[PDB]
RNA sequence: AGAGGUGAAAUUCUUGGAUUUAUUGAAGACUAACUACUGCGAAAGCAUUUGCCAAGGACGUUUUCAUUAAUCAAGAACGUAGGGAUCGGGUGGUGUUUUUUUA
């Protein structure tokens, strides 16, 4: 976890350390509790010592309220109170033992003891080398969410006073060892005090510094970039919130007459910008306009004046891996939409509106065969697609969203398969017959579809809605899937692993879909930032040239993987660190040995010990029928496909070792090369390899702003 | 009458307007006003009111008379600027309809499963069915045999713990205002008993996950606070 | 703005009989664009292209209520009045003989009614409609309640010696 | 119905009218002779009152109306009238063309006690109301803008300005004295122990006393002209 | 474009209640009884009086704003006699005929099933 | 297609309604042996299917 | 009525 | 500012806000409408769903045994014919509801 002792006070993740974890398990040997009850025996090991250690560390504060009380010469309680600083008093001593660290590490501390405590005590599956056995320490942006990198520029120790903005004390100077360590806590607080209810955790740790100076000098003595101060430029790494990013107003108090002290320091703080507005509600409020943009989440401009107003006010911040990105992502033509940010789904909504409009006027119509239910299945219903959709686009080959219909259970249907498709495509010309009887405003037309094999006389009926977007609608009967079971029992015997994959596809493509689509976008609400990081991996796949081969719902589960299980790590609260996190897990990420068991299930119908090992033992017998994967490369199963074969068939050797190879080349590039713009254009190279065969292609148009980007 | 009665409390220039918006699986989402209080100090007004039920008839929400029963019930539990953005808590027919439907010599059949959906709601959802003279039937009762009974009453439970138990509550709702699953039970039970006006009667909820005031949104639409204009 | 007002079917002859004296008296005078749906057995006034919406509804309202026309151009001219409708429910013994005293004989109490506190009442076999001014109203139905709450009749016709006197002399 | 009294020995009604909605708002101009009442509808009539007819109509409004204000004095030319809604919406009216001016949409709550006044034309208003802004718009003929609006703690119950330039704030049993292009009131009578508050300012020999009345049907002197001279 | 509270008219026996509350239910406006319109301890649960309680509530009910209803009727239900008395269509029809709109008639007395009498 | 698939229905249900009734008009054997038939059964082809299922 | 004819069965 | 309760009264409680209204929670009792000249049980009695435990009736039967039956002391456990319907089972008929290779 990067938890050395050395201090967290001169502006490093660390301070805590092992002979620091002695002492809390020695002292909640001999009590623990507020009537020092007993927290550690030594009747139990190891495990349930350090089980018992991760509780009470994250169920007893040590930095606001309470702190442990002990003394060598003697029990030990839970005192009230806190010092707002990591405390822990030994009154043998009269000493603060955890006061090598600040608040901050601290309270991240009591987070990672939450975080291995919560996949600690469950029975469920074991994660031993995901709790030990991965050091997270190894990249900034992997354990944290995004990154600043301030680069102050102050000349001199004598030049600090018109070169920063910052305090300059004995009252400062007695409490702070050096400028590295007042600055860090001025910038901590103000970072706390910027932010708030913004952010999940702060940490900052000035880069540059080194506890090393040589025999002949006398300090070090070092030119640091600017200054000769033993850091050269402040690391301010932030984990967030992710549901308050890109919310443009934060609040401060509310307008009493006696303007009270908190709106004093409030208007101090945020200087001539923000002011007293009112709103919907009607309240007078604290507030301040954040400018949203695109490829800028408002986070940086907000640290940025937190920082160019108080303690410099010519020093600059460092940060485009995001803007490097965010032009990356594809900007859909819409209203304002680099102010729109990529939080917003209002694209999504306007078809999900359009397709409402459309759902009541097929329901207010009378068949021969009533609607039993339509059900959209589209990647645009589950906030995939690659065109953030913009209406008329038509040149997205997914511009056609797919909606599953199904009528009520007669009985009355043709018995082959041929003649119930058919039927099928009876019920979908009375229907567009009716739909252009009535209202013409709609337009539509009919369209073939052989994603299915072996079945040649099944069509679509699309049709083009004047809101602007464009429907499949494809019909779903209670009578195919016996079918295709019949015709698996009485297919010949050496005919039977193809239909069986023609039904495999038609599971996948008709009936396991809709409970796919419901899961995650029900759950796309609660991990937010799920359609930006699936929508960057889905273009970094198709540059890299694998979705002719790999299917839409795998790449979605694939990117589903390290959110509904970001263990050791936090959930993504930005699109850098969900999309290296995609890459470091597919890079670890074995198929031998590895299945990929995900539950798609709200944080705090999850997956039991029972299914759990069905699910492994089918994966096992799976691919021990199958022997090193010649045919079957992943195994992708959650609780909505127990079989995981659902998804990962029909992919190449060639194309699932490349994307394994990718994976590991990028994490590679990433320990090695560091983090730049050449570094992410290197990551969205097409490696084109020369490998036999390279044809260029263009068609007679341009095709962006027919497709709305 | 012997006490000393507080003479004025006048308690409506204190008392503010709210109203009331329902998600969209219905159409007309603007239901109607709500008083609450001064949202002031000690009381917090804005939120003393985020649990309240409310009790609509599904002909005012659909505006077609054909379901003028079947009233139900919405639950205020945010605030968004005077809009008081609903979900759904229940369902209920009026007690009109039941009491027109029940008659003798006929019988009829209850079934309630207790289900929890895709999400983690869960219900218990109601049902009634009553047995159908048969066109020709010349007797004077069609009465169940009391083992058809239990065979009714097990696929009716069945079909509709599959309703439920998948389609979550935009999709339960949206599948239960076009009385679809009435049909349902109608075509797969039309083999032991004819089975005349199924309904499902009664749907109550018994748990909620949280809040989750992204997907509370994308139950309406979307829209943000943003600045007015100060000068001062 | 326009307004449709049902009429029933025992007021739709006589409606007919005066058909030729409303129209004249109202569509030169307060315009008010009229039709008579006989189809769903409604009058429609719509507005003028070329507040008196207000006064053309109730005055045909007062006539399907079934008062007179020289009570409805009363409603016409002097602006002021107020049409009223209450139905009795307070079978034979509390139906019969309580119209019975309602009307005394040939409308002789009713009469008593109508010039001792200056209204205009009509009843139908239940209901009672009473139009007029509204104290007037008030008055006159306290002392129809009373009546039919049970009361003699020479004490309700103090009472109403007492309110013609109130209500026909000033303050 | 709206009567009106012929004030001397024959206080008969001069004129009776039946209005459309039950009504809590007459105005009067600063002369006599007009007369402006506002129902429960948005209907909003002028009246004469030497002889009682209706003189203009103003149909055309949004909500139940709130409090309203004439303008003109003894011999004047333009003749106005404010119209201020509850949803929070003014509608400025005018009687010698018939018609409408501007429409304002900046309050939320009910809009109480507004008045209007120039400066050489200027012609602009103050509107209160039951949130705490004062809003006053500059208002011209043609074009239009709005000022600051001082935002005070209270709850402003009919409260008008325009004073020598001084402007009130009342209706939570304090009675405020906002100042000009500032925020700073100067003038705060001692609130009462109670809670019973300000409904109405009544303005004594042209602005120069000033009557309170409270929620306990009390009235109190204030000799304003006084105490902005003189210090609570 | 109206705003409807509703009505909730308890018409029990000796008595008559009507007040109506907001949509939800929760903060009610102007309780008037059958009990508060006449004084005698036997006709106040009379049409006449419950009428007449309708009108003031009706009175009070447009003071706010609220210009239309949707009406609940409610007997004394439970385990007893399960009727509507005599003032409750004199209430309803009193609050039709002055001047306020009716949506959504509905009765509302709580059945037993199978209430307790052994 | 309408034209196509309204074929293709005319004469998917004329087969259909053949081998129905075909099927329980009456099926004696070459000796004396009535064929045990369902009551909304189809096909010969189905009863023989759904015997071999049963072996 | 061709499409009545191929939606007749049901 | 009244509300249970009354034949009125009386009495009861109510400004420490009752009755009524809305949201929940607990408790045990009970299975309304469906409920009939219908069902079951030796009788008294017996109506929510599901599961389990056994029992019983009638019907079906080209199954078996061969008078094993009948009736109460004593004692034992429980507190005249005919016709129209209708319930339970069976057989046959051949039209509609039904359906079709999952049972």
């Amino acid at each position: 976890r990067g938890f050395s002792s050395n201090m967290s006070h001169s502006g490093s993740l660390g301070g805590f350390g092992t002979f620091e974890f002695t002492i809390l398990m020695a002292a909640l040997l001999n009590g623990g509790g507020i009537n020092s009850n007993k927290i550690l025996l030594h009747g139990f090991s190891s495990y349930q010592l350090f089980k018992g250690v991760i509780k009470y560390l994250a169920t007893m504060d040590l930095c606001h309220d309470g702190h442990l009380q002990f003394h060598s010469n003697p029990a030990s309680k839970y005192i009230d109170e806190g010092f707002q600083t990591p405390t822990l008093f030994d009154k043998s001593t009269k000493v603060n033992i955890l006061t090598k660290m600040t608040v901050s590490s601290y309270q991240i501390l009591k987070e990672y003891a939450g975080e291995t405590l919560r996949m600690l005590n469950n029975v469920v599956q074991d994660q031993f080398s995901n709790i030990f056995l991965t050091n997270i320490s190894r990249f900034d942006n992997l354990k944290y969410d995004l990154c600043y990198d301030v680069q102050l520029p102050l000349g001199k120790y004598n030049n600090l006073e018109t070169s920063l903005a910052a305090t300059f004390g004995s009252m400062e100077r007695v409490k702070f060892i050096t400028l590295e360590n007042f600055l860090a806590h001025k910038i901590t607080n103000v970072a706390r005090y910027a932010l708030g209810d913004r952010i999940k955790y702060i940490q900052i740790e000035m880069v540059g510094q080194k506890s090393d100076f040589p025999i002949t000098k006398r300090k070090v003595y070092s030119n640091t970039g600017g200054n000769h101060f033993n850091f050269d430029f402040v690391r301010v790494k932030l984990i967030v919130n992710p549901s308050e990013c890109d919310k443009l107003v934060t609040k401060g108090p509310a307008h009493s007459e006696t303007m009270s002290t908190e709106a004093a320091v409030f208007k101090n703080f945020w200087g001539i910008k923000s002011s007293l507005r009112r709103f919907k509600d009607g309240s007078i409020t604290h507030c301040c306009v954040w400018s949203t943009s695109s490829s800028e989440p408002i986070i940086s401009s907000i640290v940025n004046f937190a920082l160019q107003k108080h303690v410099s006010k010519k020093a600059q911040i460092s940060n485009e891996t995001i803007k490097k990105f965010h032009n990356f992502l594809p900007l859909p033509n819409l209203p304002s939409s680099a102010k729109t940010s990529v939080l917003n789904l209002s694209s999504f909504f306007n078809l999900k509106k359009s397709f409402d409009d459309l759902y009541k006027i097929i329901f207010q119509m009378k068949l021969p065969l009533s609607v039993k239910s339509i059900l959209p299945v589209g990647s645009a219903f589950r906030y995939t697609s690659l065109c953030q959709p913009v209406p008329f686009a038509y040149s997205d080959p997914d511009f056609f969203q797919d909606v599953i219909l199904e009528f009520e259970t007669s009985p009355k249907w043709p018995d082959e398969i041929t003649s119930l498709e058919k039927a099928k495509t009876a019920f979908l010309l009375k229907i567009q017959e009716e739909l252009s009887a009535n209202s013409s405003t709609y337009r539509s037309f009919f369209s073939r579809d052989e994603s299915i094999p072996y079945n040649l006389e099944i069509v679509t009926l699309n049709i083009l809605t004047p809101e602007g977007y464009g429907f499949k609608f494809r019909v779903l009967t209670e009578r195919d899937e016996i079918l295709y079971l019949r015709a698996i029992a009485n297919a010949r015997n050496e005919l039977k692993p193809e239909l069986e994959a023609t039904f495999l596809k038609f599971t996948a493509k008709y009936l396991a879909s809709v409970r796919h689509t419901r899961t995650l976008e029900n759950i796309s609400h609660s991990y937010q930032f799920y359609s930006p990081v699936v929508r960057l991996f889905k273009r970094w796949l198709d540059t890299h040239l694998l979705l002719g081969h790999i299917t839409d719902e795998l790449a979605e589960l694939i990117a589903i993987k390290p959110f509904v299980d970001p263990a050791p790590y936090f959930i993504p609260g930005s699109l850098e660190n969900g999309f290296l996190k995609v890459l470091k897990f597919i890079s670890q990420w074995n198929w031998k040995d590895d299945p990929l068991i995900l539950d798609l299930v709200k944080p705090e119908e999850r997956l039991t010990l029972a299914q759990y090992k069905g699910i492994q033992m089918n994966f096992t017998n799976l691919r021990n029928s199958d022997p090193n994967g010649t045919h079957l490369q992943f195994f992708v199963a959650s609780k909505n496909d127990p079989s995981g074969i659902l998804y990962s068939s029909g992919i190449p050797l060639p194309i699932a070792t490349r994307l394994t190879a990718l994976a590991k080349v990028a994490v590679n590039l990433l320990q090695t090369h560091g983090l730049n713009q050449q570094t992410i254009n290197l990551l969205f190279t097409p490696g084109l390899k020369d490998y036999d065969f390279v044809v260029d292609l263009r068609t007679p148009i341009g095709l962006k702003s027919s497709c709305g980007i | 009458k012997k006490g000393q009665k507080k003479r004025v409390v006048d308690p409506f220039t204190r008392k503010e307007w709210f109203d009331i918006k329902a998600p969209s699986t219905f159409e007309n989402r603007n239901v109607g006003k709500t008083l609450v209080n001064k949202s002031t100090g000690l009381k917090s007004a804005s939120d003393a009111l985020k649990g309240r039920v409310v009790e609509v008839c599904l002909a005012d929400l659909q505006g077609s008379e054909d379901h003028s029963f079947r009233k139900i019930k919405l639950r205020v539990d945010e605030v968004q600027g005077k809009n008081l953005l609903t979900n759904f808590h229940g369902m209920d027919f009026t007690t009109d309809k039941l009491r027109s439907m029940v008659r003798k010599w006929q019988t009829l059949i209850e079934a309630n499963v207790t289900v929890k959906t895709s999400d983690d709601y869960v219900l218990r959802i109601f049902a009634i069915a009553f047995t159908r003279k048969q066109a020709n039937q010349v007797k004077r009762h069609s009465y169940a045999q009391s083992s058809h009974i239990r065979a009714i009453r097990k696929v009716i439970s069945e079909i509709l713990t599959k309703e439920v138990q998948g389609s979550t509550l935009a999709q339960l709702t949206s599948k239960l205002i076009p009385e679809v699953i009435n049909k349902e039970i109608e075509n797969a039970t039309k083999d032991i008993f004819p089975l005349q006006n199924i309904h499902v009667r009664k749907v109550k909820l018994l748990k909620q996950p949280k809040f989750d005031v992204g997907a509370l949104m994308a139950l309406h639409g979307e829209g943000s606070g943003e600045e007015k204009g100060k000068k001062v | 703005e326009s307004r449709k007002i049902m009429v029933p079917p025992h007021r739709m002859t006589p409606l007919r009989n005066s058909w030729t004296k409303i129209y004249p008296p109202l569509v030169e005078h307060l315009k008010l664009q009229v039709r008579m749906n006989l189809k769903t057995k409604s009058v429609e006034l719509r507005t003028n292209p070329k507040g008196a919406l207000q006064k053309g509804a109730d005055f045909i309202k007062a006539f399907t209520l079934g008062f007179d026309l020289d009570d409805s151009i009363a409603l016409l001219r002097l602006d002021d009045l107020y049409i009223e409708t209450f139905e009795v429910k307070d079978t034979g013994d509390h139906l019969s003989r309580a119209i019975g005293r309602i009307a005394g004989k040939d409308g002789k109490t009713k009469f008593a009614i109508e010039n001792a506190t200056r209204t205009r009442i009509v009843l139908a076999d239940s209901k009672i409609h009473i139009l007029g001014g509204f104290t007037h109203i008030r008055m006159a139905r306290e002392s129809v309640v009373s009546l039919i709450l049970g009361s003699p009749p020479g004490k309700v016709y103090g009472n109403l010696r007492t309110v013609a006197s109130r209500l026909k002399e000033r303050y | 119905q709206l009567l009106k009294i012929f004030h001397l020995k024959t206080g008969k009604v001069v004129r009776s009218m039946k209005i459309s909605s039950p009504s809590y708002i007459l105005d009067a101009d600063s002369t006599s002779t007009l007369l402006a009442v506002g129902g429960t509808d948005g209907s909003i009539i002028v009246v004469d009152i030497e002889n009682g007819y209706i003189t203009h109509s103003f149909k055309g409004h949004g909500g139940t109306i709130s409090s309203l204000k004439f303008y003109g004095q003894l011999n004047s030319k333009i003749w106005l009238l404010a119209s201020g809604d509850t949803n929070g919406m003014v509608k400025v009216w005018d009687l010698v063309k018939r018609k409408c001016l501007h429409t304002l949409q900046e309050h939320t709550s009910a809009v109480r006690g507004l008045d209007i006044i120039e400066v050489p034309p200027s012609l602009n208003l103050l509107s209160g109301g039951r949130d705490d802004i004062i809003n006053l718009w500059d208002f011209n003929m043609k074009k239009k803008c709005k000022l600051l609006k001082t935002l005070p703690v209270n709850q402003q119950v009919e409260s008008c300005g325009f004073l020598k330039i001084i402007y009130t704030a009342g209706g939570d049993a304090i009675f405020q004295l906002i100042d000009s292009e500032s925020g700073s009131v100067l003038k705060r009578t001692n609130k009462p122990i109670e809670e019973l508050f300000i409904i109405g300012v009544l303005p004594i020999l042209s602005n120069s006393q000033m009557f309170l009345v409270l929620s306990d049907q009390t009235l109190q002197l204030i000799n304003v002209e006084e105490d902005l001279k003189n210090t609570i | 474009s109206q705003v409807f509270g509703v009505a909730r008219i308890y018409a029990s026996f000796n008595d008559t209640f009507v007040h109506v509350t907001d949509l939800s239910g929760k903060e009610t406006i102007a309780r008037v009884t059958g009990g508060m319109k006449v004084k005698a301890d036997r006709d106040e649960s009379s049409p006449y009086a419950a009428m007449l309680a309708a009108q003031d509530v009706a009175a009070k009910c447009k003071e706010v704003g609220i210009t239309a209803v949707h009406v609940k009727i409610r007997a004394t239900g439970g385990t007893r006699t399960k009727t509507p008395g005599p003032g409750g269509q004199a209430a309803l029809r009193a609050l039709a005929r002055s001047g306020l709109r009716i949506g959504r008639i509905e009765d509302v007395t709580p059945v037993p099933s199978d209430s307790t009498r052994k | 297609l309408k034209e196509d698939i309204h074929t293709h229905m005319a004469i998917f249900e004329q087969r259909e309604a053949q081998a129905q009734e075909d099927v329980q008009s009456s099926i004696v054997d070459e000796d004396g042996f009535t064929l045990v038939v369902g009551k909304n059964t189809k096909s010969l082809n189905s009863i023989r299917k759904k015997i071999l299922n049963k072996n | 009525d061709v499409i009545e004819e191929a939606l007749s069965r049901f």
